[PDB]
């Protein structure tokens, strides 16, 4: 799937207020760069798709179905947590609570701006292909 | 000469100098082989006068449009509007209360999916244009 | 308790609820704007109050079981979207 | 008509009822046909050669 | 290219569209035009 690596942060705090103490690994995010000198050496090693850039519109649709099957797995991911973050297993985490809550209650919704905005811009952005 | 006669009376609001059009070039009406134009052409003089006057005025009352329809008749005239609403002359309504007579109200088509669908016909209809004259000329 | 669908309320349904007056809604939800609870708006053109809740809680398990079937309504649909997408351009995914 | 259809005669006054159409419209809601629309031409951009 | 079917088959430059939309409306635009104010 798509899962890169990882990294952790040195922390020492007690846990959050009202627990015991604790260490509380926490998360840094992560990345792979990639610096000159190092890419022809990585070029010439692939040598079997090499998926050129920007891409003859079969790229961009197949970027947006594992862009979006990254997705649902994060969501089926989450299904799995939620069925077992009560379902009785462990101490849930009062950080955690609130962490999932402002966003299913800050995700925006459809108006009437939003309508006649829409159709405003993709007639634009249309008839110029058009 | 005969058509460019025909259509100046059509267009006009006159009936007399039609007839006499009518009178006179319906030899050449017969030899050219059509017969329709005697009963299709009184729907179209009676219909141009209603139709220029929804396209001008935008509020006209019925007692208005009879005297400027040569009509001397205040009854029918909420009866030539139903068939011209039915017909498809014009888009109004009448307000059977006193004798209102409305027309169009918004003019936005804009950002109302007016525009993609039109443009839908143009893509697919142009790509058709441009594959079959693909196809036609690498013959060798 | 309305899960952002309606959230345009009226002065009238905070005026049963917190059992005040008309004329101290307003200055009530001045308060609550300046604390920062939440940054939502206020109209008078309609007397609706319109809010934006930006600061969440804790809630019990019972709150949690329409939220986990929020979730998993929203987790259908973008799976069956996504089948729509990949059987509609599947000959030109390659 | 009194007895087929409505136009019944009250108080010197009929009564007919309204036959128009109430739709509440939002026109966003057939955004699939547009991807489909989308795609379809991307489609026949490419594919043959 | 003639296509096996006849049955039987100056003055101004270009002046329809005037003609089409004004033919006859009194053109010397004078005697009702310019005497409104009598009848007013």
């Amino acid at each position: 799937l798509g899962l890169p690596t990882e990294a952790y942060i040195s922390v020492e705090e007690v846990h959050d207020d009202g627990t015991p103490t604790s260490k509380t690994f926490e998360h840094v995010t992560s990345e792979i760069g990639a610096e000159e000198a190092e890419e022809v050496g990585v070029e010439h090693l692939l040598r079997d798709i090499k998926d050129t850039t920007v891409g003859t519109l079969s790229q961009r649709i197949t970027n947006q179905v594992h862009g979006l099957k990254g997705l649902n797995s994060k969501l089926l991911d989450i299904r799995s947590y939620l069925e077992k973050v009560a379902t009785g297993k462990l101490p849930i985490n009062h950080q955690i609570i609130y962490q999932l809550q402002d966003v299913f209650n800050l995700l925006p919704d459809v108006s009437l701006q939003e309508f006649v905005k829409a159709f405003y811009l993709k007639t634009n952005d249309q008839m110029v292909v058009v | 000469m005969p058509y460019f006669l025909l259509t100046q009376a059509v267009r006009t609001g006159n009936l007399a100098k039609f007839n006499q059009v009518l009178d006179q070039f319906g030899e050449k009406f017969q030899a050219d082989g059509t017969y329709t134009l005697i009963i299709r052409l009184r729907h179209n003089v009676i219909k141009t006068g209603v139709r220029m006057i929804s396209l001008s005025y935008s509020r006209i009352s019925l007692a208005d449009i009879a005297q400027k329809l040569q009509l001397d008749s205040p009854e029918d005239a909420e009866f030539i509007v139903a068939k011209a609403i039915r017909d498809g002359v014009i888009e109004a309504s009448i307000n059977h209360e006193k004798g209102y007579v409305q027309s169009k109200e918004m003019i936005d088509i804009y950002s109302t999916r007016e525009p993609q669908l039109a443009f839908h016909q143009r893509i697919s209809f142009c790509l058709d244009i441009h594959n079959m004259s693909v196809k036609a000329m690498r013959f060798p | 308790t309305r899960p952002a669908n309606h959230r345009q309320l009226t002065f009238e349904e905070i005026a049963k609820s917190a059992k005040i007056t008309v004329n101290e809604v307003e200055l009530l939800v001045m308060k609550a704007l300046s604390v920062g609870l939440v940054k939502g708006s206020i109209d008078e053109v309609d007397k609706r109050v319109h809010m934006t809740w930006v600061q969440p809680r804790v809630l019990d398990l019972q709150q949690i079981k329409g939220m986990k079937d929020r979730l998993e309504f929203w987790c259908t649909d973008v799976k069956s979207m996504e089948m729509l997408v990949e059987h509609q351009a599947h000959d030109i995914l390659t | 008509y009194a007895k087929k259809r409505g136009w019944v005669l009250g108080p010197n006054n009929y009564y007919s009822f309204a036959s128009q159409q109430q739709k509440p419209e939002d026109t966003t809601i057939p955004s699939t046909e547009l991807a489909k629309q989308v795609i379809e031409y991307a489609r026949q951009l490419e594919m043959i050669v | 290219m003639s296509e096996k079917k006849q049955p039987v088959d100056e003055d101004n430059w270009d002046d329809d569209n005037v003609e089409d939309d004004f033919s006859n409306q009194l053109r010397a635009e004078l005697e009702k035009h310019g005497y409104k104010m009598e009848t007013s």
